[PDB]
């Protein structure tokens, strides 16, 4: 019994997002399939609801002429289409399954970023400057989420503050990974830096 | 003729198996089971996925955790592809786990503590701890609390006690009256 | 719609202690539903019409309310509890969630480590400057950081992110980047940043 | 704000004491209220604070366990009890009142002070 999403969609502005939702262990049609998107660092916010059997669909009014919630009981998997994307919409899509009481089920979620940007390669830049001293790497201008970020292969792991991802003006996001070690040892610090999206490894010396 | 009744028994509170003798029917039906709960956020009954099959036939049904609500009314519908409405108490109708680890304690020369470490919350199950001696083959039978400490203050070493348990769903969150099994006895 | 509002925005207690959580909706409501969501996760269903526990949820969670007020209560809090609970209601169309309260650890006040990074000679010779602040270590979360670039103020030329509370030791990290050009950059000379904390007499500066 | 302290004397080891901070000039029902203390031999060091009602209140390690604040907004007076007072304790307390309501620890009104020996 589980409620199994599409994979994560880096979208531009103005395209159309679809995200799926396979429902297993139960019949799609027996249920109420409601879609709830939560911004990043927001609060859960409610987008609609649908009756698969019926196939009647209830939108909430924000998103009442831009969201599009179908389902397909052979396949036993409903769809939340959102046109006119906006940079706004980058959110954590949730489907979720009200089948006795409350939203009983709920499925992993489906990231969809909307953005303009396009996949660039991280930029690492050393942090340098008590008897503990703090090293860092400024991870800068790349896209998409997210970045790997290692100190000595794993070797470091006691100290070691990622902070998430801020987003620039420009489009692109920017961590910084700081490592905090004794003043005397300052032994061979390196951060790795392994951006996927990008096929990009960069060890850079602090 | 009526069909056959559903005797629905949830384990530990993490399955709920429902069955009927689908036999007593001259001609072999598959039965259908459709189950739902009274006053829920969703009026469509729900149709058995998990069916179980005995004697090329269905026999009943298996709901998984997130489908039991105690303390709610429980409505099974046994139809025929002439339908058998039940409606049940899922709270006297969980037979938990047997007690685990068994394990006696010995306080003092006369004193036995008997301890077993259940796989349920403590205090929704009551005990009953039989224990057997060489002479008594009658097993001795004392109920004990939602505290799981069975304190024998007369004891012979000489005699080889033997003490089992069987937990019960009652009486603090249900009044289930279905004893759990025996749990394996633990000889001393 | 029936706006929830969900106090207090953070309730800080240590473990063992009980938690009361407060939804007000501006209509009458039939129920309540909570939700539970841990960092990374769906959000769980605990408690279904304002009073019942959902599948799964331990004996510590209880529900109850009337109208508009409604109260969740923790009786006793355990590490799983720390998480991010939501209100929801059903009886007006449509549904609506609580903006959430985030259940947070309680440790003793530790006052914020306060670094400095300039930006390295690569980034220079790019076209862009970022100095970078480092707040380590500060128990509770609500600490300010301002850039003083030649004694003066600046605004709208940085950016803070936080680490969630660690997990060790309960504490928070933060790190504000100030983002210039090379022009602007070299303009300047002295670049200061000035941290204010509760667990701070005075502000910490740090400068280059 | 006039910030004024009180209820500073000697204390065995192991007694209790309770001082007061009274402001004058400003409501404190919006404000955060922190002791700090100072020890002749140390620079001063946060001891607690006592947030809006129901926002609860933060102690130092040294202090956590003996020590509360408790906050009576009607008569705009925050006070802090020590129980099993140490030496360690002596020190001058004062009392300030963090102007930001959204508790970024902005001290711009500090109190007088009282010293406490043990």
């Amino acid at each position: 019994v589980q409620l199994v999403q599409s994979g994560a969609e880096v979208k531009k502005p103005g395209s159309s997002v679809k995200v799926s939702c396979k429902t297993s262990g139960f019949n799609i049609e027996d249920i109420y399939l409601h879609w709830v998107r939560q911004a990043p660092g927001q609060g859960l916010e409610w987008m609609g609801r649908i009756d698969p059997a019926n196939g009647k669909s209830n939108y909430d009014p924000k998103f009442q002429g831009r969201v599009t919630i179908t389902a397909d009981t052979s396949t036993s998997t409903a769809y939340m289409e959102l046109s006119s994307l906006r940079s706004e919409d980058t959110a954590v899509y949730y489907c979720a399954a009200l089948r006795f009481f409350g939203l009983d089920y709920w499925g992993q979620g489906t990231l969809v970023t909307v953005s303009s940007a396009s996949t660039k390669g991280p930029s690492v830049f050393p942090l340098a400057p008590e008897s503990t001293a703090a090293l860092g790497c400024l991870v800068k201008d790349y896209f998409p989420e997210p970045v790997t970020v290692s100190w000595n292969s794993g070797a470091l792991t006691s100290g070691v503050h990622t902070f998430p991802a801020v987003l620039q003006s420009s489009g692109l996001y920017s961590l910084s990974s700081v490592v905090t070690v004794p003043s005397s040892s300052l032994k061979t610090y390196t951060c790795n830096v392994d951006h996927k999206p990008s096929n990009t490894k960069v060890d850079k010396r602090v | 003729l009526p069909l056959p009744e559903v005797q629905c028994f949830v384990f530990n509170v993490e399955y709920m198996n429902c069955t009927w003798n689908s036999s007593s029917e001259p001609q072999p039906t598959n039965l259908t089971l459709h189950y739902w709960y009274k006053n829920s956020d969703n009026d469509k009954v729900q149709k058995c996925s998990h069916y179980l099959f005995s004697e090329e036939i269905t026999s009943g049904c298996q709901l998984q955790k997130k489908e039991i609500h105690l303390y709610q009314t429980f409505v099974v519908q046994l139809q025929d592809p002439r339908q058998a409405t039940q409606m049940l108490k899922l709270q006297n109708l969980v037979i938990p786990w047997a007690p685990e680890n068994l394990t006696l304690h010995k306080l003092s020369e006369s004193q036995l503590e008997l301890n077993w470490n259940n796989r349920f919350l403590n205090h929704c199950l009551e005990h009953l701890v039989q224990y057997r001696t060489d002479w008594d083959h009658s097993w001795t039978e004392q109920s004990v609390d939602y505290r799981h400490k069975f304190s024998l203050p007369s004891v012979d070493g000489q005699k080889r006690y033997t003490f089992r348990v069987r937990s019960r769903f009652n009486p603090l969150c249900g009044s289930a009256q279905h004893w759990s099994e025996w749990s394996h006895p633990i000889h001393w | 719609e029936i706006v929830l509002t969900q106090s207090p925005a953070t309730l800080s207690l240590s473990p063992g202690e009980r938690a009361t959580l407060s939804c007000r909706a501006t209509s009458s409501v039939s129920y309540m539903y909570w939700y539970q969501q841990k960092p990374g996760q769906a959000p769980e269903l605990l408690i279904y019409r304002t009073s019942n526990l959902a599948s799964g949820i331990p004996a510590r969670f209880s529900g109850s309310g009337s109208g508009t007020d409604y109260t969740l209560t923790i009786s006793s809090l355990e590490p799983e509890d720390f998480a991010v609970y939501y209100c929801q209601q059903w009886s007006s169309n449509p549904p609506t969630f609580g903006q959430g309260t985030k259940l947070e650890i309680k440790r003793t006040v530790a006052a914020p480590s306060v670094f400095i990074f300039p930006p390295s000679d690569e980034q220079l010779k790019s076209g862009t400057a970022s100095v970078v602040c480092l707040l380590n270590n500060f128990y509770p979360r609500e600490a300010k950081v301002q850039w003083k670039v030649d004694n003066a103020l600046q605004s709208g030329n940085s950016q803070e992110s936080v680490t969630e509370q660690d997990s060790k030791d309960s504490t928070y990290s933060l790190s504000s980047t100030l983002t210039l050009s090379k022009a602007d950059y070299e303009k300047h000379k002295v670049y200061a940043c000035e941290v204010t904390h509760q667990g701070l007499s005075s502000p910490v500066t740090k400068s280059f | 704000v006039q910030l004024q302290e009180s209820g500073g004397g000697l204390v065995q080891p192991g007694g209790s004491l309770r001082l007061s901070c009274a402001a004058s000039g400003r409501t404190i029902s919006r404000y955060a209220m922190s002791w700090f203390r100072q020890a002749p031999g140390k620079e001063r060091e946060f001891v607690a604070v006592a947030r809006r009602s129901g926002d609860g209140a933060f102690y130092a390690d040294s202090v956590q366990g003996r020590f509360t604040v408790s906050r009576d907004d009607a008569k705009n007076t925050v006070y802090l009890q020590m129980n099993s007072l140490k030496p360690e304790d002596t020190a001058v307390y004062y009392c300030a009142i963090d102007s930001d309501t959204f508790y970024s620890g902005s001290y711009d009104y500090w109190g007088q002070g009282t010293q406490v020996t043990v």
